[PDB]
């Protein structure tokens, strides 16, 4: 199984900039299976980038994704007070294994 | 235009093993071929797509086309394999193929 | 069995056209990336001329213009009218089959002999 | 219906062509007369705007990755190395096909050297063939059984695919509908 | 992509005739094919389509049939009211729709 | 849209848990439920692909014979039945649908988890 | 049986945009597609842009993008929004009317044509 960490897993900001992640991994992934997601303190999760670079329903402008190959990134561009839950990554290449997670906090 | 460099001749002593490299500047983005010339026979391929290698031919030849240079070797040489060698490179730009300069092997 | 095939030589004087009218044996001319491939009197191979599948041609740097490949798909033969000739060109022509460009050459033909001289 | 077919995550070469037997569906089509701009939708036979008013049984869906200035050869009647060797449609057809550019997809900087199609073969194919056989194959006197050498050739090369291409050789992934009862 | 043809063009016929109009048209067709015809000055009518099917309004002199790669309407009983050009369609490409060239029947 | 979770249960451990979902507002079959659980405050680890017209299952490999999801077409509502409940079992057990494998075939696709349910916490501990 | 009628062709100034307005009556709007074909007095007749019942603008190689086509079922009308109008697209523009016998295609009842001058 591939293992798929993401670094840090702390982040602090102000209420509004621009954030940036990360997720590598072992052997290289293909480019059609890298899923993000969003959860809220609370509530279930949601689909937020699917496919390295693509908004789901709903999803706003603030979000960009990309990555190709072993080191992937998805940039937060600026920052609201409905915007500061936890992410995960996903792949589908080598059957289905999850992230560890990456929080992000207020101050 | 996208002008390789090549040695004139391999200056070698029978036996040991050759190396032949196509100097220039960012190979490595693209594909590397390679091929014979005797005096003349209809030139045939030895080497493509950078490593791999045509069907048919001895597998005493190699490949490598890492970034700045080119190499294909030669290990445990024949003596009678010496003709001449040449290496090309695709462009994408514009659909213009460049050609090398020429390499002289023999062995006595 | 392919056994590519260039017919035309002689002696022309610089301005003069010749029809290099090559061959072909178990492959359709009109159905690859058939290209012209010149060959100096003991230095470096050179390029000459493209034709692709759907018609597009291009040419290099140094022969523009003075230079046209056709191709006749019912006589199997592709055409090279060279008109406009200088002094720097006497050299021996082959025929170069690439399966798709982003390749190199696998097919090679005998080669034919032009004296671009006086 | 119309899930793995258009969404898949993996195209098949065009030598081993993929191929499906979607039954049993309702329409599936307000969803690809939406699909826009898909590059090019050039169907055959039936218009595409009396698209839900039939009752094909056998909808059939091909899949490959080819390049870009190749996809004229799958309209019925064409002469080349993937209309003759690799994938056959008949001059009577009577489906539908759809074409789009997949270069974010599978274009690797390295290069994907793994799209395969054969460039040599003795004998056109006939219609709606499979040629999966990779065996030895030559055209002279030596019988050469097994053996490689002169005169004896394997009809097998790979494609390069790159991203920083024009849009001709830039790969496109077609899917062609053999609409049949 | 089908550029579908025909050339008599210039046909010349009196008040009454049996003249026929062929139209052939490119790599194979079939059974694809509908007629127009088109008066000066008003707008274009199509009157036999499947290349011998009827019209209601339409005269049954202006019969035919065909296949394949040929095609054929018969004009019997040339009127005045027969004037001016006529059209070819195929229909075997759906989305880009292609049209005849073009063919002229006079009175003279 | 309309995924909606069962609710909570205490069990003792060795036990045999069973946890329901039903989900509506869209055509059932063309699409996958996947399944999904959190540890409290640990993360997200894969549970199982139900698909439906086939029957179809892919569960993951750290219990891979452990675990048994069956569908009920009759109200397009999924169940999982773990089984031997053991001490560190208690978690999230999040209901989602699944659309990386497909219906039909079994063949990868461009996309993830759509839409999630609301969950169901088991309480099994003694 | 079907009337149709072709408003608001001019000699606009070239690059601007022009609402045909062939709206006509007669017939359920609401069933049939409804083409526009280019007459130009030599080079025959084309096709110029379609749409269905379903909103799908099926559009040929050069007028794709360029145009716009728009079905409204409330107010028998058909616009045709221009863009970048080409010099070269001086010619009649005719409304038709869609029909079929189950595969083959036919451009049935015609209506008028305005005229276009690109400049
Ligand atoms: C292939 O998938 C695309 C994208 O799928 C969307 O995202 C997934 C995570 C999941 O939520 C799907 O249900 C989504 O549809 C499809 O594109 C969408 O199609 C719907 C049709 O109802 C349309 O409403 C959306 O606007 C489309 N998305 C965009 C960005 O335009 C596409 O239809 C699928 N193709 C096939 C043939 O199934």
């Amino acid at each position: 199984e591939i293992v798929l960490t993401q670094s840090p897993g702390t982040l602090s900001l102000s209420p509004g900039e621009r954030a940036t992640l990360s997720c590598r991994a072992s052997q290289t992934v293909s480019s059609t299976s890298l899923a993000w997601y969003q959860q809220k303190p609370g509530q279930a999760p949601r689909l937020l980038i699917y496919g390295a670079s693509s908004r789901a329903t709903g999803i706003p402008d603030r979000f960009s994704g990309s990555g190709s190959g072993t080191d992937f990134t998805l940039t937060i561009s600026r920052l609201e007070p409905e915007d500061f839950a936890v992410y995960y990554c996903q792949q589908h290449d080598t059957s289905l294994t999850f992230g560890g997670g990456t929080k992000v906090e207020i101050k | 235009s996208y002008v390789l460099t090549q040695p004139p001749s391999v200056s070698v002593a029978p036996g040991k093993t050759a190396r032949i490299s196509c100097g220039g500047n960012n190979i490595g983005s693209y594909s590397a071929h390679w091929y014979q010339q005797r005096p003349g026979q209809a030139p045939v391929l030895v080497i493509y797509y950078d490593s791999d290698r045509p069907s048919g031919i001895p597998e005493r030849f190699s490949g490598s086309n890492s970034g700045n240079t080119a190499t294909l070797t030669i290990s445990r040489v024949e003596a009678g394999d010496e003709a001449d060698y040449y290496c090309q490179v695709w462009d994408s730009s514009s659909d213009h193929w460049v050609f090398g300069g020429g390499t002289k092997l023999t062995v006595l | 069995e392919v056994q590519l095939v260039e017919s035309g030589g002689g002696l022309v004087q610089p301005g003069g056209s010749l029809r290099l009218s090559c061959a072909a044996s178990g492959f359709t001319v009109s159905s690859n990336y058939m290209s012209w491939v010149r060959q100096a009197p003991g230095k470096g191979l050179e390029w000459v001329s493209v034709i692709y599948s759907g018609g597009d041609t291009y040419y290099p740097d140094s022969v523009q213009g003075r230079f046209t490949i056709s191709r006749d798909n019912s006589k199997n033969t592709l055409y090279l009218q060279m008109n406009s000739l200088r002094a720097e060109d006497t050299a021996v022509y082959y025929c170069a089959r690439s399966p798709t460009p982003p390749d190199g050459f696998d097919i090679w033909g005998q080669g034919t002999l032009v004296t671009v001289s006086s | 219906p119309f899930d793995e077919v258009f969404n898949a995550t993996r195209f098949a070469s065009v030598y081993a062509w993929n191929r499906k037997r979607i039954s049993n569906c309702v329409a599936d089509y307000s969803v690809l007369y939406n699909f826009a701009p898909f590059f090019a939708f050039k169907c055959y036979g039936v218009s595409p705007t009396k698209l839900n008013d039939l009752c094909f049984t056998n909808v059939y869906a091909d899949s490959f990755v080819i390049r870009g200035n190749e996809v004229s050869q799958i309209a019925p009647g064409q002469t080349g190395n993937i209309a003759d060797y690799n994938y056959k449609l008949p001059d009577d057809f009577t489906g539908c096909v759809i074409a789009w550019n997949s270069n974010k997809l599978d274009s690797k900087v390295g290069g994907n050297y793994n799209y395969l199609y054969r460039l040599f073969r003795k004998s056109n194919l006939k219609p709606f063939e499979r040629d999966i056989s990779t065996e030895i194959y030559q055209a002279g006197n030596k019988p050469c059984n097994g053996v490689a050498g002169f005169n004896c050739y394997f009809p097998l090369r790979s494609y390069g695919f790159r991203p920083t291409y024009g849009v001709g050789h830039q790969p496109y992934r077609v899917v062609v509908l053999s609409f049949e009862l | 992509d089908i550029q579908m043809t025909q050339s008599p063009s210039s046909l010349s016929a009196a008040v009454g005739d049996r003249v026929t109009i062929t139209c052939r048209a490119s790599q194979s067709i079939g059974s694809y094919l509908n007629w127009y015809q088109q008066k000066p000055g008003k707008a274009p009518k199509l009157l036999i389509y499947a290349a011998s099917s009827l019209q209601s309004g339409v005269p049954s002199r202006f019969s035919g049939s065909g296949s394949g790669t040929d095609f054929t309407l018969t004009i019997s009983s040339l009127q005045p009211e027969d004037f001016a050009i006529y059209y070819c369609q195929q229909s075997y490409v759906s989305p880009t729709y292609t049209f005849g060239p073009g063919t002229k029947v006079d009175i003279k | 849209v309309q995924l909606v979770q069962s609710g909570a249960e205490v069990k003792k451990p060795g036990a045999s848990v069973k946890v329901s979902c039903k989900a509506s507002g869209y055509p059932f079959t063309s699409y996958g439920i996947s399944w999904v659980r959190q540890a409290p405050g640990q993360g997200l680890e894969w549970m199982g692909w139900i698909s439906t017209y086939n029957g179809n299952t892919n569960y993951a490999q750290k219990f891979q014979g452990r675990v048994t999801m069956t569908t009920d077409t009759s109200t397009t509502t999924g169940y999982m039945e773990l089984r031997r409940l053991r001490s560190d079992d208690t978690a999230v057990y999040y209901c989602a649908r699944d659309y990386t494998r497909g219906a039909w075939f079994g063949e990868s696709l461009i996309g993830g988890f759509d839409n999630w349910g609301q969950g169901t916490l088991v309480t099994v501990s003694s | 049986e079907v009337q149709l009628v072709e408003s608001g062709g001019g000699l606009v100034q070239p690059g601007g945009s022009l609402r045909l307005s062939c709206a006509a009556s007669g017939f359920t709007f609401s069933s049939y597609d409804m083409h526009w074909v280019r007459q130009t007095t030599g080079k025959g007749l084309e096709w110029v842009s379609t749409i269905g019942t379903a909103g799908d603008t099926y559009y040929p190689d050069s007028v794709k993008g360029r145009f716009t086509i728009s079905r409204e079922d409330a107010k028998n009308s058909l616009y045709l929004q221009m863009n970048s109008l080409r010099a070269g697209d001086t010619a009649v523009y005719y409304c038709a009317r869609g029909d079929s016998s189950g595969y083959y295609y036919y451009f049935d009842y015609w209506g008028q044509g305005t005229l276009l001058t690109v400049s």
